[PDB]
């Protein structure tokens, strides 16, 4: 079939000045060809190494490349503080060409726990029909995460809808938003309202909640 | 340089023409042959002012450029002068950018005429590569 | 000095033809074969294909049938052309070199038959306005528009610290966009916090306090 490349690890942090060796296997021996990309956020991709090895003038000197056959190896000698974002693996061998699923290089730092608020569905939205339940995990690291809503003691997970903004340029650390959405009608059928978050900053999960019973 | 057979046919190898875009790597073996003798500095000079470079003989009109050939189109982005090289990096990578056309290998009439459609294998049969 | 621009309608509804343009410039088009590559929301990359600086073409097979590439010698520019798109085709799509040492910036395409549709609205605070900590976070939830982008700013610009606004998300066939502002308990509400949110496509600006 066509060829498939396969990136590890799937996510990469580490402190500028380290150094990093990123993974790429092919299902298929493509010899030497293999290129590699760089694509920061809100950039277009970068080639950075050609024909698995073979430098481009003009791109810095701690990024080189090696391996033939299916395994191949992006290293960067000591990443630096513009190094971090994505990075893909493409073949030429065969017709179609095609790109691994991407390394991410982030930024490691201190762990830090989440700031969780939780807010009921405002009046205006209620008078329209609908009921959506806000939470922010604000400021955590690192960002694995679980979020999970509970209604009146029982998991829910229709109407439920994520966002998550990049690494922090501010403090590298990651923030999202959760939000469940219901009709009036649903929303008013029930009392207790969740949201609960677990990570690795605590073995107790982080627990916001709020009853509709009073207020 | 003056590559042995199998001497440029692993150094081929390496260089990954070996089963690129569906060719065996005899018929790379087979077109150098042909194309040079396995000869890294061999030039041809054509009938308009274009030159043929390198153990691949790849032309100076549409290839790469010498800075001194009539409606250049360098879609090689290369000076001619690294097809001469000993290293046959650049050549290779040319002559990948060339069968990735439409037409592929058919772009060496030398090719075409002694190696297309022939038993290849052979040129790299009896190497230990 | 090779430079590459894509433009094209940023919107294509279901079953219609998606269409782009790549500006060549500083060179050639007929100087290097060039391609086009698209990238799907979970960093998933395609190499669509490819034209040749002869002319000839290689389409990605799962596309082969839908797709067409073209170029134009004259004004120097090459095309894509993609048939019966679904919202499957919503993607960044980006133009290079064969050689991949040129790149466009790249440009959005999205697969809808949505209407243009002003957002609503609405303001995000604590049950029962209840402050605890020595600080308080407020929201704003901008809730089913079309199509993107909409600007938010609380306090016409005069907030903007401790502020979270997050990407716009596809519900319902409309997007949602939600964002935090954290402030001292001191700060609020003895003032006023405002979310200030303008949606060009609908002609539209909304201020929400609080």
């Amino acid at each position: 079939m066509d060829i498939v490349l396969t990136q590890s690890p799937a996510t990469l942090s580490v402190t500028p000045g380290d150094s990093v060796s990123l993974s790429c296997r092919a299902s298929q021996s493509i010899s030497n060809n293999l290129h590699w990309y760089q694509q920061k956020s809100h950039e277009s991709p970068r080639l950075l190494i050609k024909y698995a090895s073979q430098s481009i003038s003009g791109i810095p000197s701690r990024f080189s490349g090696s391996g033939s056959g299916t395994d191949f190896t992006l290293s960067i000698n000591s990443v630096e503080t513009e190094d971090f974002g994505m990075y893909f693996c493409q073949q030429s061998n065969s017709w179609p060409y095609t790109f691994g699923g991407g390394t991410k290089l982030e930024i490691k730092r201190a762990d830090a726990a989440p700031t969780v608020s939780i807010f009921p569905p405002s009046s205006e939205q209620l008078t329209s029909g609908g009921a959506s339940v806000v939470c922010f995990l604000n400021n955590f690291y690192p960002k694995d995460i679980n979020v999970k809503w509970k209604i009146d003691g029982s998991e829910r997970q229709n109407g439920v809808l994520n966002s998550w903004t990049d690494q922090d340029s501010k403090d590298s650390t990651y923030s999202m938003s959760s939000t469940l959405t219901l009709t009036k009608d649903e929303y008013e059928r029930h009392n207790s309202y969740t949201c609960e978050a677990t990570h690795k900053t605590s073995t107790s999960p982080i627990v916001k909640s709020f009853n509709r019973n009073e207020c | 340089k003056v590559f042995g057979r199998c001497e440029l046919a692993a150094a081929m190898k390496r260089h990954g023409l070996d089963n690129y875009r569906g060719y065996s790597l005899g018929n790379w073996v087979c077109a150098a042959k042909f194309e040079s003798n396995f000869n890294t500095q061999a030039t041809n000079r054509n009938t308009d002012g274009s030159t043929d470079y390198g153990i691949l003989q790849i032309n100076s009109r549409w290839w790469c450029n010498d800075g001194r050939t009539p409606g250049s189109r360098n879609l090689c982005n290369i000076p001619c002068s690294a097809l001469l090289s000993s290293d046959i990096t650049a050549s290779v990578n040319c002559a990948k950018k060339i069968v990735s056309d439409g037409n592929g290998m058919n772009a060496w009439v030398a090719w075409r005429n002694r190696c297309k459609g022939t038993d290849v294998q052979a040129w790299i049969r009896g190497c230990r590569l | 000095e090779v430079q590459l621009q894509e433009s094209g309608p940023s919107l294509v509804k279901p079953s219609q033809t998606l269409s782009l343009t790549c500006s060549v410039t500083g060179d050639s088009v007929t100087s290097d074969a060039w391609s086009w590559i698209r990238k799907f929301p979970g960093n998933k990359l395609e190499y669509m294909g490819y034209i040749s600086y002869s002319g000839s073409t290689y389409y990605h097979p799962s596309l082969k049938s839908r797709i067409s590439i073209t170029r134009d010698t004259s004004k120097n520019q090459y095309y894509l052309q993609l048939n019966s798109v679904t919202t499957e085709d919503t993607a960044t799509y980006y133009c290079a070199s064969w050689g991949g040492d040129v790149w466009g910036a790249g440009t959005t395409v999205t697969v809808s038959s949505a209407k243009t549709t002003a957002p609503s609205v609405y303001p995000l605070a604590p049950v029962c306005g209840d402050t605890t900590g020595s600080s308080v976070t407020l929201g704003c939830l901008v809730k089913g528009y079309f199509p993107e982008p909409v600007t938010l700013t609380w306090n016409s610009g005069s907030l903007s610290s401790g502020v979270h606004t997050f990407p716009a998300v596809l519900q319902s066939d409309l997007y949602t966009l939600s964002s935090s502002v954290t402030v001292t308990s001191s700060t609020w509400p003895s003032q006023s916090i405002t979310c200030n949110v303008a949606h060009p496509a609908s002609s539209t600006k909304v201020d929400k306090k609080i």
